[PDB]
């Protein structure tokens, strides 16, 4: 049913992109389960 | 073969679905950007308010314009480190300055100041600059065209004479939808023919039409099995044209991807695969550039000689007898 979205993390090495994806992830789960 | 190194995970938000692709270095994300091996509707460009831009951060909005990603929002992370909002200030101008510097709208950018670390602790509120990240996602990225929506494409395969019934071509629908009745351009390799679908089969069997993402074959009145060519593609009449020189963006695979082991100067005529077909052409290099060494990454302006079927963000392989070297998309065609 639900619109599909491709999205992704881009810009510098440890700047936070796989922090980011990681908390992204558990909040949304968290607030939104 | 190209090595795809990439983290998929997926989570959604009360009206969206989204599937989240992260890279580990920044060849991952050339590579990846180029090949589509991730295609992105809308990208989080995640700049560290510690560092400010840096290399990485102007070359992946580089890279992002050129392949065609759409939209960019910013995620201004680790400003758990950062108590100072002018400094805040000075790095989210240096980043709207910097989308804008390439034709990404900067000035309309949402920009969200959070900490990836501390939210991901469980620190209320940092989760809630994620929150407001997610929203921004729903928000600012439109609702991406469907495939069956775009106007009808079939890249040809192969090209068959049927008994009595007629000429049929077959391939995949690579987007929007054709029925039998409606018109179609053949269009590549020679001058644009036209012609009418008077029937499209899958498994044998007759149907009323073809959607992409199937494959089919398609039957067309009047053309003869000498006046098609696999390489060519049938689409909805008006949508596409044919192009011989166009800039684009490729990847020369390393050594260790099995590629080429030294770099090629101006003078290279390796093939260029589009779709179905290879097409020979001449390169021209950026100014300044006199090699292209394996692993490299460069703006190409690339000139066939034989037309083919090309709009803006079409993939094609880089070969040597057959053998893929390079990745590249049309970024733009010139004519
Ligand atoms: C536990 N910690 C969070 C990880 C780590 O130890 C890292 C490190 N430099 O030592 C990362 O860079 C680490 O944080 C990180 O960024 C990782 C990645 O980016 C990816 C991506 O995007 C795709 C596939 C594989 C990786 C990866 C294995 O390199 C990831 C490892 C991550
Ligand atoms: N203080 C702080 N450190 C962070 C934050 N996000 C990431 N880091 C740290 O920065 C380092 C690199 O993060 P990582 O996600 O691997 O960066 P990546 O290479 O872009 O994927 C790690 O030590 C992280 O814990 C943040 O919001 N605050
Ligand atoms: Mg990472
Ligand atoms: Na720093
Ligand atoms: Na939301
Ligand atoms: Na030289």
């Amino acid at each position: 049913t639900k619109p599909h979205v491709n999205v992704g993390t881009i810009g510098h090495v440890d700047h936070g992109k796989t922090t980011l994806t990681a908390a992204i992830t558990t909040v949304l789960a968290k607030t939104y389960g | 073969g190209i090595t795809i190194n990439t983290s998929h995970v997926e989570y959604d938000t009360p009206t969206r679905h989204y599937a989240h692709v992260d890279c580990p270095g920044h060849a991952d994300y050339v590579k990846n950007m180029i090949t589509g091996a991730a295609q992105m509707d809308g990208a989080i460009l995640v700049v560290a308010a510690t560092d400010g831009p840096m290399p990485q951060t102007r070359e992946h909005i580089l890279l992002g314009r050129q392949v065609g990603v759409p939209y960019i929002i910013v995620f201004l992370n680790k400003c758990d480190m950062v108590d100072d909002e002018e400094l805040l200030e000075l790095v989210e101008m240096e980043v709207r300055e910097l989308l804008s510097q390439y034709d990404f709208p900067g000035d309309d950018t949402p920009i969200v100041r959070g900490s990836a670390l501390k939210a991901l602790e469980g620190d209320a509120e940092w989760e809630a600059k994620i929150l407001e990240l997610a929203g921004f996602l729903d928000s600012y990225i439109p609702e991406p065209e469907r495939a069956i929506d775009k106007p009808f494409l079939l890249p040809i395969e192969d090209v068959f004479s049927i008994s009595g019934r007629g000429t049929v071509v077959t391939g995949r629908v690579e987007r929007g939808i054709i029925k039998v009745g409606e018109e179609v351009e053949i269009v590549g390799i020679k001058e644009t023919q036209k012609s009418t679908c008077t029937g499209v089969e899958m498994f044998r069997k007759l149907l009323d039409e073809g959607r992409a993402g199937e494959n089919v074959g398609v039957l067309l009145r009047g053309i003869k099995r000498e006046e098609i060519e696999r390489g060519q593609v049938l689409a909805k009449p008006g949508t596409i044209k044919p192009h011989t020189k166009f800039e684009s963006e490729v990847y020369i695979l390393s050594k260790d991807e099995g590629g080429r082991h030294t770099p090629f100067f101006k003078g290279y005529r390796p093939q260029f695969y589009f779709r179905t077909t290879d097409v020979t052409g001449t390169i021209e290099l950026p100014e300044g550039v006199e090699m292209v060494m394996p692993g490299d990454n460069i703006k190409m302006v690339v000139t066939l000689i034989h037309p083919i079927a090309m709009d803006d963000g079409l993939r094609f392989a880089i070969r040597e007898g057959g053998r893929t070297v390079g990745a590249g998309v049309v970024a733009k065609v010139l004519g």
